[PDB]
């Protein structure tokens, strides 16, 4: 049971902030360890390739270094982040040497680097209840959830039914919409549906929560705005099961 | 990507069919080859690898290699909708993997008993705020954005009720206008709703 | 573990003419470990400008090195290869002569 | 005629001095063509023959990465093998690895090989088929089961039958004014004695390539094992190689025996009798 | 050099 976890998952930071990403492998010894970076539309590109005793290869990225404090712990960092450093940072290992064992990436670390933190908003969340028509037509009830006006573009929506999370019956928009497709710094919307039996929905015991994890500023980040700092937070909406 | 070329997509295959994805590497000295799957938002997940001429089968997947033409393929038997993903080709050019930019695949689900309907869902919180829901159309239908501003409508989307054997297409539209009508003019099929 | 003592030939590249530039060669082969002391001598003093082949080995895992310098040989010349290894109880000098 | 490609890897641990000494070297037939020496500045795989320099930077970049990765794996090995051998950290040890592929005159695969020594003796080696492993002893058997579970042998076969042969072919046609060009030997005859008649003579091959030179001494009238004694073929230091065979004769004056010299670069095997 | 099959003992 080899494994590889990377931390943190998602980061929003200003130009010039320092960056630190961590990666740990388990269940293998002396692995080759890799940092890759992935841009939208593109395949992973190599940054660093390290043997168990040190660096073998780097694609010499300006403004980025790697290090390896333990055998199984690996680290990517930057002193002042440029904008261009936005991306999807991915770590992998391969079994010692030149062979076929390993080649697995961890769960990746998504970094967005903003010139300006004023544009950062969390989502407003809204659940809409099933059509009383739809119900009579199909004996099925769809709820819609609406995450709106968020920036930057990355949230994580989930449905909760009596406080257990549920997957059966869900689909969520694969990527979000620009509310103003004209402006390059437009905020975003994203929908999701949960569809359940009509009888299910008509039982008031039952309780429905749409949940949106938003990734936003660090607690300590520079801020001039009247409004409360738009940090990482969960914003939800909710509905209860109704008859007629 | 000179080093590793894949067609981008999006490429549609229909549920049940064989999806067949190609790759052309240019580094003569590659000695092993790798296919990865990447769901929207996620890190790539290793489907399989090969270091020799010919076919490698792992259940529904088959990797193929032709050193002579520096060509690699993946074949996915009996395609499910949950195979929709980006398929990333990689070549080991010496101690590391070099990647193409992927082909994105879409497996359009098979809608057995289509019931194309458009509904008005109202808000939990007491507001003149509402959304239109185009649901239960079949996969031949494609949904278009409103090229009227301040009305949003999402792309179509597949949802299993795993235990009712039932798949549903769905698309959502809304606006924050005082004059929004769920009769919103794009493709249509038939409307089994006339409000009140 | 095994150790293997070296075999040593000291020689010329081409046929050494008296008044002509040439290469003085010392070929050590058959030996294990790889760590080996080789020296080329002019008149029993060592030459400072000396180089060697990258280290390779044989089907028995033995090393060979070719140590050389360029030189003009002198009628009265006292050229020689001096060579130490762990397998030698003391160093071992081998004399060049044209002809062998 | 036939050709080969071999890669030779040598790793020597240094109690203390952190990093072991790794020297890697590449040959087509008897011509070195790449090297790596962990100790040197470049820290790259370097060319050692005119015709490999044609290869572009992508080639060099990957030969470099693989060679370094080899080096780091022998690094691990040294420590692992200490453990298997109950050895202390003081004392220097040697890991060595050679592999390659032979082709016949049609340039097809004949034989591939992959061997590994520790302190100068056989540790584990790929058999003739390219699937079973000869393992010296106990420690070697733990390496054996490990590599069997991982199908090392089939990875090596893919490399050895295919890739190794494909590139050897490329290198022979790329380097063809070197590797396929065949230098016959130049030809001597040396009479030694002392001031009472006691004499021996040896025929010399000089400046020949490739290195195999079978060189006989015809017994005027014989049986088919016969008593010469010869130095090993030695490098000239430029391209070529050089060698001599000596047979002993009557303490004074005899032209009864003669040098049968057969070198691939030589239509007519080369007879030579003694004269000034 | 080889790309595949090269492992620690």
């Amino acid at each position: 049971s080899q494994t590889i976890h990377q931390w943190p998952a998602t980061l929003v930071q200003p130009v010039g902030s320092p960056l630190s990403l961590e990666c740990t492998v388990e269940g293998t010894s002396n692995p080759n360890l890799y940092w890759y970076r992935q841009a939208a539309g593109r395949g992973p590109q190599l940054l660093f390739y390290w043997g168990p005793f040190g660096q073998i290869s780097s694609e010499v990225p300006q403004n980025l270094s790697a290090s390896r404090p333990q055998d199984r712990q690996f680290i990517l960092s930057s002193k002042k982040l440029l904008l261009s450093d936005s991306g999807f940072y991915l770590c992998a290992w391969s079994e010692t040497g030149l062979g076929m064992g390993g080649w697995q990436f961890g769960e990746g670390s998504r970094l967005t680097v903003l010139e300006d933190l004023k544009n950062v908003f969390p989502p407003e969340v809204a659940v809409f209840e099933p059509s009383e028509a739809e119900i009579s037509h199909t004996q099925k009830a769809t709820l819609v959830c609406l995450a709106t006006g968020f920036y930057p573009d990355h949230v994580e929506l989930s449905w909760w039914v009596n406080g257990k999370e549920v997957h059966s019956g869900v689909c969520t928009d694969p990527q979000p919409l620009k509310e103003q497709p004209a402006l390059n710094d437009s905020r975003y919307a994203l929908s999701s549906r949960l569809r359940v039996s009509a009888t299910f929905w008509q039982d008031p015991r039952n309780h429905f929560r749409c949940q949106v994890q938003f990734y936003g500023l660090s607690e300590n980040d520079e801020w001039t705005q009247d409004r409360a700092k738009p940090v990482t937070q969960i914003v939800s909406a909710e509905a209860w099961g109704r008859a007629d | 990507q000179k080093e590793v070329e894949q067609n981008s997509g999006p490429l549609s295959v229909p549920e049940g069919a064989i999806a067949s994805l190609n790759c052309t590497y240019s580094f003569l000295g590659s000695q092993s080859f790798f296919w990865y799957r990447q769901y929207s938002g996620k890190s790539p997940e290793l489907i399989m690898f090969t270091y020799r001429e010919g076919d490698k089968e792992d259940g529904r997947f088959t990797a193929q290699l032709n050193k002579a033409s520096q060509h690699v393929s993946l074949l996915i038997r009996d395609s499910q909708p949950s195979d929709s993903a980006t398929y990333l080709c990689a070549v080991n050019d010496g101690g590391r993997l070099t990647f193409g930019d992927g082909t994105t695949l879409t497996v359009k689900p098979n809608i057995q008993n289509p019931d194309p309907a458009v509904y008005q869902l109202r808000d939990s919180k007491s507001s003149d705020k509402s959304v239109c829901l185009f649901t239960d159309f079949d996969s031949q239908t494609n949904v278009s954005q409103s090229k009227d501003s301040d009305v949003y409508i999402t792309d179509k989307c597949v949802l299993d009720m795993r235990s009712m054997d039932f798949k549903s297409n769905s698309a959502v539209a809304w606006s924050n206008k005082s004059d929004f009508a769920c009769a919103n003019a794009f493709n249509n099929s038939i409307i089994p709703e006339d409000t009140f | 573990m095994i150790q293997r003592t070296p075999k040593i030939q000291v020689y010329s590249r081409h046929p050494a003419e008296n008044g002509k530039s040439n290469f003085l060669n010392c070929y050590v082969s058959g030996f294990h470990p790889s760590d080996i002391e080789v020296d080329l001598l002019k008149n029993g003093e060592r030459i400072e400008k000396v180089e060697h082949s990258d280290l390779s080995f044989s089907k028995d895992w033995s090393f060979y090195l070719l140590y050389y310098t360029e030189f003009t040989p002198t009628e009265k010349d006292e050229y020689a290869c001096r060579v130490n290894h762990v397998t030698l109880s003391q160093p071992k000098i081998v004399k060049w002569d044209r002809d062998m | 005629g036939s050709h080969s490609m071999r890669y030779f890897f040598t790793s020597v641990s240094r109690p203390g001095r952190g990093e072991p000494r790794f020297i890697a070297v590449g040959y087509v037939d008897d011509t070195q063509f790449v090297r790596f020496d962990s100790d040197a500045a470049s820290q790259r795989m370097e060319p050692r023959a005119p015709w490999i320099e044609q290869e572009g930077p992508e080639y060099w970049d990957g030969e470099t990465r693989k060679v370094k990765a080899h080096s780091q794996t022998h690094r691990v090995d040294l420590g692992t093998l200490r453990g298997y051998y109950n050895q202390s950290e003081a004392g220097s040890h040697t890991v060595q690895r050679m592999y390659g592929c032979d082709v016949g005159s049609d340039w097809r695969f004949l034989r591939g090989y992959h061997q590994y020594a520790y302190d100068g003796k056989d540790y584990i080696a790929l058999k003739e088929d390219l699937r079973s492993w000869t393992a010296a002893d106990m420690a070697a058997q733990t390496t054996k089961h490990k590599w069997e579970a991982a199908h090392v042998a089939e990875q090596l076969r893919a490399y050895l039958e295919g890739t190794c042969v494909e590139w050897l072919r490329r290198y022979l046609e790329n380097g063809k004014e070197t590797l396929q060009r065949t230098d016959a030997p130049k030809t001597h005859m040396t009479h030694h004695a002392v001031s009472d008649h006691e004499a021996t003579l040896r025929c010399w091959a000089l400046s020949f390539y490739p290195a195999e030179i079978t060189l006989t001494w015809q017994r005027d009238g014989e049986d088919q094992t016969q008593d010469t004694e010869l130095v090993e073929t030695r490098p000239a230091g430029d391209g070529t190689f050089q060698k001599w065979a000596a047979v002993v004769v009557p303490s004074g004056q005899e032209q009864r025996y003669t040098c049968h010299v057969q070198h691939e670069g030589l239509p007519k095997p080369l007879t030579l009798r003694w004269e000034p | 050099a080889a790309g595949i099959g090269i492992l620690t003992v």
